[PDB]
């Protein structure tokens, strides 16, 4: 049995403009086993209404999972992802950088 | 070049709190189309692309009957494959296999798989040649040896040669405005100060199908190796995929640095800079 750590990408659908809706997404890839819990925040806080893909997998056979919900980026607002998993000890934290 | 049809399962144990979690999705080259979830009440095969709605009733009966199969066949493994690792009845483990065709542009079979992994390793495969397999270790090969008994790669290759070729040619047919329309894509240079004398220049690729690309800088015509980022291609979420490379540069020094793209979905490959 071998277990691997997510990769976690943090980033929007389309490039953000403030006002412009748009999809904040979280890739998490390359990690086994399949249990997984990924939280999109919203200055901090539990975004609803996040959606996800449904489980596939790689060549290598490590899972990858898309997490997304829609939102409106403003000058105000700050997002992340957060994400838990047995190979990780306490939750990983991502934030939104709007350059990548 | 060629199209792919591929079916994925992953069937995880879950020891004590019932019976395990199958996950199926089915896909046409990068594009999903169908998916299975052992985990509703009455769960069955469903739609997940567009040009598969149209099926009529009697397809989907048959996919949700042809997943119920396998979640049984599953189960079974996921407890054969327990005994031969003299594993704890606690614990719990993931199976998952592959399995599919692609299409020559001859029109016949040009590549067939038939793979599987046991908590994460390589288990057994189907050779290349569709006749024989592939053991990892010793309790792979009482799979193996099981299956040259009941001359399963034969019976699985014809799946291959005829349904499974036959099924991709109709999906691709039905599907041809989306699946057979390479997505170009749309790409830039952003430019980002890291200090006094040096900046960040980072190439963008986005919303291209299918996922393959080539994304590299240059400085003075040579291939950049050194300070770069490049992140893996991943997806927009609307079936499309994106990419990114940044390379650390001289202030200065920009004009120097070229990005070089290639798609399926480019008629030629692309050459970008920093067009301030
Ligand atoms: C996303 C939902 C999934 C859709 C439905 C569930 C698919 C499960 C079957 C495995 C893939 C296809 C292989 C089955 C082909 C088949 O009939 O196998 C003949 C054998 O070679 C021996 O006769
Ligand atoms: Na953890």
């Amino acid at each position: 049995a071998i277990q691997r750590t997510p990769k976690i990408q943090v980033y929007s659908r389309h490039p953000p403009e403030n006002g412009k809706p748009n999809f904040l997404n979280c890739y998490v890839s390359g990690f086994h086993p399949s249990d997984i819990e990924v939280d999109l925040l919203k200055n901090g806080e539990k975004m609803g209404k996040v959606e996800h893909s449904d489980l596939s997998f790689s060549k290598d056979w490590s899972f990858y999972l898309l997490y997304y919900t829609e939102f409106t980026p403003n000058e105000k607002d700050e997002y992340a992802c957060r994400v838990n998993h047995v190979t990780l000890s306490g939750p990983r934290t991502v934030k939104w950088d709007r350059d990548m | 070049g060629s199209h792919s049809l591929r079916y994925f399962g992953t069937a995880v144990s879950r020891p004590g709190r019932g019976e395990p979690r199958f996950i199926y999705v089915g896909y046409v080259d990068d594009t999903q189309f169908v998916r299975f979830d052992s985990d509703a009440a009455s769960p069955r095969t469903e739609p997940r692309a567009p040009w598969v709605e149209q099926e009529g009733p009697e397809y989907w009966e048959e996919e949700t009957r042809r997943a119920k199969a396998r979640a049984q066949t599953d189960r079974a493994d996921l407890r054969t494959l327990r005994g031969y690792y003299n594993q704890s009845e606690a614990g719990s483990h993931t199976l998952q296999w592959m399995a599919g065709c692609d299409l020559g542009p001859n029109g016949r079979l040009l590549r067939g798989y038939h793979q599987s992994a046991y908590d994460g390793k390589d288990y057994i495969a189907l050779n290349e040649d569709l006749r024989s397999w592939i053991a990892a270790d010793m309790a792979a090969q009482n799979t193996q040896r099981k299956w040259e008994a009941t001359r399963y790669a034969e019976r699985f290759r014809a799946y291959l040669e005829g349904p499974c070729l036959e099924w991709l040619r109709r999906y691709l047919e039905n599907g041809k405005e989306t699946l057979q329309h390479a997505d170009p894509p749309k790409t830039h240079v952003t430019h980002h100060p890291v200090s006094d004398h040096e900046a960040t220049l980072r190439c963008w690729a986005l919303g291209f199908y299918p996922a393959e690309i080539t994304l590299t800088w240059q400085r003075d015509g040579e291939d950049q190796t050194q300070d770069i980022e490049f992140v893996e291609t991943r997806p927009a979420g609307d079936g499309t995929f994106q990419k990114w490379g940044a390379v650390v540069v001289p202030s200065g020094e920009e004009q120097r640095y070229t990005c070089h793209v290639q798609h399926k979905g480019l008629p030629e490959p692309l050459t970008l800079r920093w067009e301030p």
